[PDB]
């Protein structure tokens, strides 16, 4: 399972 | 014993030319299980382990969506970091992202991590507390303040100490025959004359898992550091690893030297000597 | 901008015995950037249909790849690996040694 909550930088 | 799930992302901007080349790789210890390439014909999360092929079609489509979202975010990230570092538009840049969780011999969480980089060097890291960030330079400080205002440190700790460990415990049970293995190395010594008064002694270790192994050369139990060559642990391609340590000895003094092999799979460390 | 030179290794999957099938490996490590051209040679000529692993990195963000092909070693036939990278001025080749 990969990270579902990806944050823009 | 201990276990570790890891993810490796690599977003490279093609300067001549196209969509940013994105490779996503998933591991459980030293074993690959998932794969995602941007230049692939599939355009889906691909299995690279037998215990993951048994997962439902709803799983493989959720993983594709999350990895596609991670790639397109990294696509615009390359375009934001070029402004922070005031770099040209006709340049190839890399965004390497790594994160993962650890499970003790018991089963419960031990370590949670996230390390992000830009053009070889470090960029931003998530601390042992999993609440604070570590910016590498003044440019990365903007990314720290943007992630502190959005409270993104909580989304990380949620996914690291929960779900990651819940799926890693699931992966270790689905593949209790493939991952729970500790293949010990198959060692052997070779001797090759280099000079009319000096000879090379090579100590081998093949077919071992996991890759963590210690090859030490000694002369009277005293650790020989000088006149020693060591190669990095290389894959065999069949799920095992290979390593060797060579020592330059004065001819006739072969008997004085001794190679020590330490590994998880061996009950008592080996000692190899030339005859 | 930081850049690293690739470390090459040329070896076979199992201990090479003339006539029995094996796999010729070329493991390139510690390089940066990711873009790299890797070839496997049989008596000077290229080996077509060469497969490779998925791009990953190490503690220092150094990239690593394994280039593999099925083969049958013979006394006469000589094997090598041709590697090209942005750091290098000319493509460097390392011959396959049955004990290295
Ligand atoms: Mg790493």
């Amino acid at each position: 399972s990969a990270l579902e909550w990806i944050k823009n930088k | 014993g201990s276990h570790s799930m890891r993810y490796f992302y690599t977003s490279v901007s093609r300067p001549g030319r196209g969509e940013p080349r994105f490779i996503a790789v998933g591991y459980v210890d030293d074993t690959q299980f998932v794969r995602f390439d941007s230049d692939a014909a599939s355009q889906r999360m691909e299995p690279r382990a037998p215990w993951i092929e048994q997962e439902g079609p709803e799983y493989w489509d959720q993983e594709t969506r999350n990895v596609k979202a991670q790639s397109q975010t990294d696509r615009v990230d390359l375009g934001t970091l070029r402004g922070y570092y005031n770099q040209s538009e006709d340049g190839s840049h890399t965004i390497q992202i790594m994160y993962g969780c650890d499970v003790g011999p018991d089963g419960r969480f031990l370590r949670g991590y996230r390390q992000d980089a830009y053009d070889g060097k470090d960029y931003i890291a998530l601390n042992e507390d999993l609440r604070s960030w570590t910016a590498a330079d003044m440019a990365a400080q903007i990314t720290k303040r943007k992630w502190e205002a959005a409270h993104a440190a909580e989304q990380q700790r949620a996914y690291l100490e929960g779900r990651c460990v819940e799926w890693l415990r699931r992966y270790l049970e689905n593949g209790k025959e493939t991952l729970q293995r500790t293949d010990p190395p198959k060692t052997h010594m070779t001797h090759h004359p280099i000079s009319d008064h000096e000879a090379t002694l090579r100590c081998w270790a093949l077919g071992f898992y996991p890759a963590e192994i210690t090859l030490t050369w000694q002369r009277d139990g005293e650790d020989q550091t000088q006149d020693t060559e060591l190669v990095e642990t290389r894959p065999a391609g069949d799920g095992t690893f290979q390593k060797w340590a060579a020592v330059v000895v004065p001819s006739g003094e072969e008997q004085r030297y001794t190679c020590h092999v330490q590994h998880e799979g061996l009950p008592k460390p080996l000692t190899l000597r030339w005859e | 901008m930081i850049q690293r030179t690739p470390k090459i290794q040329v070896y076979s999957r199992h201990p090479a015995e003339n006539g029995k099938s094996n796999f010729l490996n070329c493991y390139v490590s510690g390089f940066h950037p990711s873009d790299i051209e890797v070839d496997l040679l049989k008596n000077g000529e290229r080996i077509e249909k060469v497969e490779h692993s998925d791009l990953s990195f190490s503690k220092d963000w150094s990239f690593y790849l394994l280039y593999y092909t099925e083969f049958t070693p013979t006394e006469k036939d000589e094997y090598a690996c041709r590697v090209n990278h942005v750091t290098l001025s000319q493509p460097k080749i390392v011959k396959w040694d049955r004990d290295m």
